[PDB]
This record gives structure tokens, sequence and C-alpha cells, in this order.
């Protein structure tokens, strides 16, 4: 009683479409509830107030709409952005019996992908030339749909994708580095099987 | 304006030891707050004051202790270290309107049986794909920091003795190779001519957190201090 | 019946010392319940009626610190006002607050208060509708836009209209022995001669509760309303109440005055004729 | 039971 | 400012009767600032056991205090209010009549 419930975990959304991420709250007393929002290495900050009138405090931006009835807080917008990636928190704020305090819930990690027209994958093979014989496996340039694999053996090594911008022009590229200590096992199988 | 500074920015500590994260904060706000950041717990409130001089126990006070000396400064104290406790702190706060509250940066702190197993990162840079750059006329340069223990790491890239940002793509968090090993990965890519130039000096910089003079270290080995190591090569034919 | 709840809040500067005076009082009705005062030695929310003992630790540590947070905030009020008003630092100055809610003979919320004074005069409240203020000059414009800005009202209302209330009630149920009674006045009349033609007729009232009563006076039925002498209700300090009421009245013509006491104790109003 | 929200003048 | 004069009343808690234990009160009410003197008297002499109420105020903002002492009337004691305020240019004397 007097708790946050989020949506669990990470949201993985195509630049463009609709962001919604769930807030439900239980609270004794008439309800007031805020969204902060940390971008990754940065400080958490204000991003809006459960107050207005009914419930709908900002458009084309973020907003939200109070609707005590099933005491629900959704946080939403109409076109998610690449810099839209962040750490969501919806928060209680408790000051009618006790003492001004916010209540945040567990935070929901938004993550915007792009939406890529012409996907070209390709595995290559890198090499670390002031080591002996330490080499390496980059995937990149594939679709943000696909799913990258998870390693299922040990010293072998495969990262989550990430997405990098070459300001030359709108250059995103979708990618995936992978790495061993096994004596002789090839970049041609790593990343097989979404 | 309203800005909340934090020290230090990044700790490591010995089970049993004391510990002091330090707040400022020059808005005139009589309220501050002390919180700690989790995954699959968020932020929950320690410590909060209303005024200098005083201070009251929040939701998880345990283990902890505060001190606000004066309106401006507001301490975070922890007397007897524990592994339960190696979390990012963050310091906040407030005037009147208490909903919105300010936070400081933010601080690392991590918190181990022993300082041994602390150790500074390996680098290694990987050169592009002949392939890559027949093809598509682009090379990804990749960095890859391994061996290093706490993750208390910054990864930056440097072409041509200036720091760069665009057309890259670090790895957000820290991946686990081993119980006491971390790595950390990041691309950088540019055109085909660019690469090709034999005055296009390159090179990854890690940024480690590590010790301070302060903590004791056995006459062996070096001290897992606070430094940088980089890994560097130019572009090529 | 009908049942309130309030607190009040004084705080006064003293510039022959360091800090201003805090005091703040709750009442429930007419019994004072609890109190805290800047100068006392122990810094906390006090207990003064009986019944409010029965409140756990979690209870006095949570008024305690809400109540230094309250004193914190009027001590700095006072600087702001005096701001205000381009007043001197050397004078000393008055803020009073008051707020609480009263619930119908049903315990459902009728209504709220939030207003404070400077120096004896209004100088904001919270309007009968809930989600507005009335602010007299310019001083109290501005603090009605910080408030505005912050949404107090909305906050407000949310305490008023339900822990004000939840609070009263949980009270109510607890001195229920001492909160829910009822008990009537016992009257009587005094007689005095000024002089030779003149004589003055006391109407009293003793021992009741609550501090609601009415006592008029009639001359051939018709209210002797300018002429009547009414003191302030007063407290016996048992927890009962006491009033009076005086007419001056021609020697002989003491028996054409009759005095009506009206209170909630009283299954019929009475009707004192002097013998 | 006080309010937990303090309004400044 | 506004400064307003204080209303005295000084009474006992139950109706007096000699040799009985009563208390002895006095009622300041209506007035402010709130900076007030009340001594109980006792044949022209200050009683040192006295206590008040918490200052609280009415709707019109105007003070109100109670001071209160345990006493046993008699037939031949005096008992009286003594108050100071800055609206009195004198402290203000009020004896107590039980008959009233």
């Amino acid at each position: 009683m007097d708790s946050v419930t989020q949506t669990e975990g990470l949201v993985t959304l195509t630049e463009g479409l609709p962001v919604m991420l769930n807030c439900t709250y239980q609270s004794t007393y008439s309800p007031f509830l805020f969204w902060y929002v940390q971008h990754l290495n940065e400080a958490p900050k204000l991003l809006l107030k459960s107050f207005t009138d009914n419930k709908r405090p900002e458009h084309q931006g973020f907003h939200a709409t109070l609707h005590k009835s099933s005491s629900s807080f959704h946080l939403q917008k109409s076109s998610a952005q690449l810099s839209d990636s962040a750490l969501y928190y919806c928060a209680l704020f408790l000051a009618s019996s006790s003492f001004s305090k916010l209540v945040f819930g567990q935070g929901t990690s938004l993550s915007v992908v792009p939406n890529i027209q012409n996907p070209e994958p390709a595995v290559y093979q890198l090499k670390d030339p002031r080591s002996q014989d330490s080499t390496l496996c980059l995937f990149t340039d594939f679709d943000s749909q696909i799913n990258v694999p998870k390693t299922m053996e040990s010293g072998t090594f495969i990262t989550d994708k990430t997405v990098l911008d070459m300001k030359a022009m709108d250059s995103k590229s979708n990618g995936a580095i992978a790495w061993s200590n096994q004596t002789s096992f090839t970049c041609q199988d790593i990343f097989k099987e979404t | 304006e309203a800005a909340v500074t934090q020290s230090p920015r990044s700790k490591v500590a010995v089970t049993g030891g004391k510990v002091t994260l330090s707040c400022h904060q020059t808005n005139n706000h009589d309220y501050m707050y002390w919180y700690r950041q989790d995954t699959g717990h968020g932020l929950r409130l320690i410590h909060y004051s209303y005024v200098a001089d005083s201070t009251e126990k929040g939701d998880i006070p345990d283990g902890y202790k505060a001190s606000r000396p004066s309106q401006e400064n507001f301490s975070l104290i922890l007397e007897l270290a524990s592994l339960s406790q190696t979390a990012v702190y963050f310091c906040a706060s407030s005037d009147w309107v208490s909903y919105e509250q300010y936070f400081g940066p933010g601080t690392r702190l991590t918190v181990l049986e022993d300082l041994r197993n602390v150790t500074p990162p390996k680098v290694s840079l990987f050169e592009p794909s002949k392939a890559e750059i027949a093809n598509k006329q682009k090379a990804t340069l990749v960095c890859l920091a391994r061996g290093f223990f706490p993750d208390h790491v910054e990864l930056s890239w440097w072409v041509n003795g200036k720091e760069v940002h665009s057309g890259v793509s670090t790895d957000p968090q820290a991946y686990k190779e081993s119980n006491y090993s971390y790595a950390l990965s990041s691309r950088l890519r540019v055109s085909a001519t660019f690469w090709h130039n034999p005055r296009n000096h390159f090179r990854c910089q890690v940024q480690f957190h590590g010790l301070s003079e302060e903590d004791k270290w056995p006459e062996g080995s070096p001290k897992p201090v606070t430094q940088n190591i980089s890994a560097e090569a130019w572009g090529r034919a | 019946g009908s049942h309130s709840m309030r607190y009040f809040f004084t705080s006064v500067s003293r510039p022959g010392r360091g800090e201003p005076r805090f005091i703040a009082v709750g009442y429930v009705d007419d019994t004072q319940f609890v109190r805290f005062d800047s100068d006392a030695a122990s810094q906390r929310m006090e207990p003064r009626a009986p019944w409010i003992e029965q409140e756990g630790p979690e209870y006095w540590d949570g008024e305690t610190r809400k109540v230094k947070a309250h004193s914190q905030t009027h001590r700095v009020d006072l600087g702001t006002l005096r701001g205000y008003y381009n007043q001197s630092e050397a004078g000393s100055h008055t803020v009073q607050r008051m707020y609480g809610c009263d619930v119908g003979s049903d315990w459902r919320f009728l209504r709220g208060y939030h207003q404070y004074a400077y120096d004896g005069k209004d100088y904001i409240a919270l309007k009968e509708d809930l989600r507005s203020w009335t602010a007299a000059d310019m001083a109290a414009q501005t603090t009605k836009h910080k408030w505005e800005a912050a949404h107090v009202a909305e906050q407000l209302r949310a305490y008023l209209e339900g822990t004000c209330v939840e609070a009263l009630r949980r009270y109510l149920e607890n001195g229920k022995e001492t909160l829910q009674r009822t008990d009537a006045p016992k009257t009587h009349m005094t007689h005095h001669a000024v002089s030779d033609h003149e004589a003055t007729l006391r109407c009293w009232a003793l021992s009741f509760y609550p501090a609601e009563i009415t006592l008029t006076w009639q001359r051939d039925g018709e209210d002797q309303t300018q002429d009547t002498e009414l003191v302030e209700t007063r407290p016996a300090g048992d927890g009962t109440f006491q009033k009076w009421a005086a007419v001056v009245v021609p020697s002989g013509q003491e028996q054409r005055y009759t005095c009506h006491v009206q209170h909630e104790g009283l299954p019929k109003p009475l009707t004192l004729r002097w013998e | 039971a006080l309010w937990g929200f303090f309004p400044v003048l | 400012m506004i400064q307003r004069t204080p209303k005295i009343q000084v009474y006992s808690r139950h109706p007096a009767e000699n040799g009985k234990s009563n208390f002895l009160n006095c009622y300041v009410s209506g007035f402010h600032p709130s900076d007030i003197e009340v001594d109980l008297l006792k044949n022209g002499e200050r009683i040192e056991k006295v206590e008040h109420s918490d200052l609280s105020f009415s709707k019109d903002w105007s003070f109100y205090l109670l001071y209160y002492t345990e006493f046993t009337p008699t037939e031949k004691d005096e008992y009286a209010c003594r108050v100071n305020h800055v609206t009195l240019s004198q402290p203000k004397i009020v004896k107590w009549d039980r008959d009233m």
C-alpha cells in the first residue's frame, strides 16, 4: 500500500512508432504522480507531473494522463526517436499524512532502434597486430529485427547489439562484437540462429 | 540552475571499512536527499534532511548514517561497509516544492572482500577488415578492454590527438567474463580514404578508477590506482 | 453531532534574541490534544489529551518531524513578509496560520480551512469551493502565484478531504468518552442593585460542553439585543465551559425580563425569569 | 495528524 | 499594525465554598499581539505555583490564554488577576468576585 508498479525490464521500440510505458499505483489518499528520466551516465531529472485538470499535464513530446479509476499513469509519445533511449521512473508523491517523499518504481529501460532501410549483413574478422594470434569477429549493418545470439560456451563472448552513427550522412549501423581464447573456431558460425 | 555535486564520483572499498560520500549544493535549498540505485529496485531513499543540523531516516536507513553540518553539505556515512552496499548513490535537493528534486551526478561504490582482485585493463586495438574496406569503403576499428576488475571505467576515442564522438558506439555496460574480470568494447567507423591516410593517427582511451593513495597495498605488484591505458595504431594503404 | 479538527500556529519574531518563537496546537472540537513549542526542552510534539496517548511511536516521530518543518517554514515566512512590506528588522511581527476540517453528524467532510494572518490582519485564505485563494493585498498575490504554480490547493484538498477527516474519526472513536459526550448547562440567575432606580440581572450558564451556547435576553417577548452584556464563553479548566449575560433593568421592573438558553445538551430551550 | 507538505509565503 | 486590549475574567472552576479546594482561573482573550504578563494574586502578593494553557487564537485572529492555580477559598482572603499588555499603560488589576 502506497506503491508503484512499472513495466518490467527492457522495452525495444523501432524509431517513429508510439511509446507506451505502464505505471499503476496504490495510494491511500488522493494520488499525485511524476515521471523521471535518466539518460545513460546522467542525473535523473523530472519529466512530467500528473497535475492537471482531469488527468493530462506534456504534445509531440512525452505526455501522460492520470486515470484514478484504474489507478493508471502510463507514459506516452506519438513517435519514438533514438534520443529517447533511456531509463524511465514512475514516482508516487506522499505528502498528505507522511512527510513529503517520492516513492519511485523500479524504472523501465527504453531502447529505441533504427529502421534500417537497406540492410547489408556481414561478418568480418579483425586482428590484434601487437598480439601474436589474437583475433576478433565483427557483425554489422544488419536489420534491427534480427536477434544476435548469446554465447553458449566458456572462453567465447558475444556482445549485445549497439547502434553507431557516422556524421557523414544517416549511416545508422547496428553492430555486435565477439571474441574468445579457444584455439581455432571461426567467425563463419558464431553469429548464427536469430 | 539548481546544480548538485557529489564526491567521490567513484570508490573502491573493503568490507568493514569506513566510507563517506559527500554532497554539495548552492541552490539555497533546505531539503536534501540520499538515494541508492540498484537493478529491479530503482531509487530507494536512505536518509533525508529538511534543515541544517538534522537528519531523518528514509525507507532504508539500516548500515547508513547521515550528517547535515550546514545548508550546503549533506554526508552519507557507512561505518562498516558490506557487500550489500555496492551500488550507485544519488544525492538530490529541492525547495518546498519537494516533488521536484534536482539530482547529483551520482557515485559508483563497490565493496569487496579483498583489494587483491582489483586490476587495471589490458587494452587491445583491432584493425579493420580488408573485406569491409573493399566492399563498402568504410573501416570499423574496434577497441577492446579486458581483464579489469571493478567496472569503474570510461571509454573515449582519439583520432589525430583530439577526442571524438561522431561515428562511435561503446557498450553501455561492461560485460562480465569471469567473477573478477570485466570487458568493454567500442567501435570507431570512418571512410576508406580516411583510414588509408599514413597521417591518420588513431587511439582508444580507457579511464580506470581504482584505489586511492590512502589504500594499503602489498609490496609485490603495482598498485591498481586510477589510471589511463591506451592502445594505438595508424592508417595504412 | 457535527465535529471539527483544527491546528493553530503562531510565530513571532524576536529581534532582542536570535530565534523566533513558534507555537503549534491541535484541537478536536473544544479539546486541545497536542502542542509544540520552539522554546520547550523536548523539541517534540507533546500530548495534551488522555486519548491521544494510545497513539504509537510512529505517530509521534511523524508529527514531530512535520511540526519542526512547519516551524522552519514559518521562521522563513517571517523573513519573506518583512521583505514584501519593506519593514525593518528591529520590530517584532506575528504570523498566524490555521487549517483544518469539519464533519457533519454523519461524520463526512463538510468544509475545510487554510488561512493566514500577518500582524492581526487577514493575509490569504482558502475559499469555500476549496480550489481558490483570497489575497487581500499585492504581497499576498505573490504568495498566491507561487502556490498556483505548485498546485497547493489540489494538494490541500487531498489532505482536507482524506487525511484530516480520517484522523478526526480516529480521534472521535478513541476519545469517545470525552469527545462524543454532551453536558447540559446548569443555569441560575443573580440580582444586583446598582442604585435606587436600576438593577443588573445576570443569567448564568455553567458546567456545559461543547462550547457552543446561546444566551439572549427578552423584554415582553422581544429580543433585547442592544443593552445585553455578554461575556466571552470561558473554560472552567476541567473540560467544561461557562457563560453569562446581563441586562440593566429599572428597579421593580425585573419580572418583565426573560433569559433564554440554547444548547445541544438541552432537550428544550430554557426560559428563566427572576423571582 | 498534521499536513506533510509545507508551502511557504 | 493592529493592537487589541485583553478582556479579563477572574473566576473559579467550581462554586466557591470556604475551606474546600477549588481552582482560581484568570482567562485573557481578544488581545493582540501575543506578548502578555499575567499574575494571580493573594492579598496583594504574587502566587508562585501558576500554570497556563498553550497559546491559541480565535477565528478573528485574536489570542486567548488560561492562567490557573489550585486554591482553597476563605472568608477573609482576597484574590486578583494582574495583567499587563502593550495596549495598557499600567498593569490592570481585576478582583475575584464569587458572588458575580
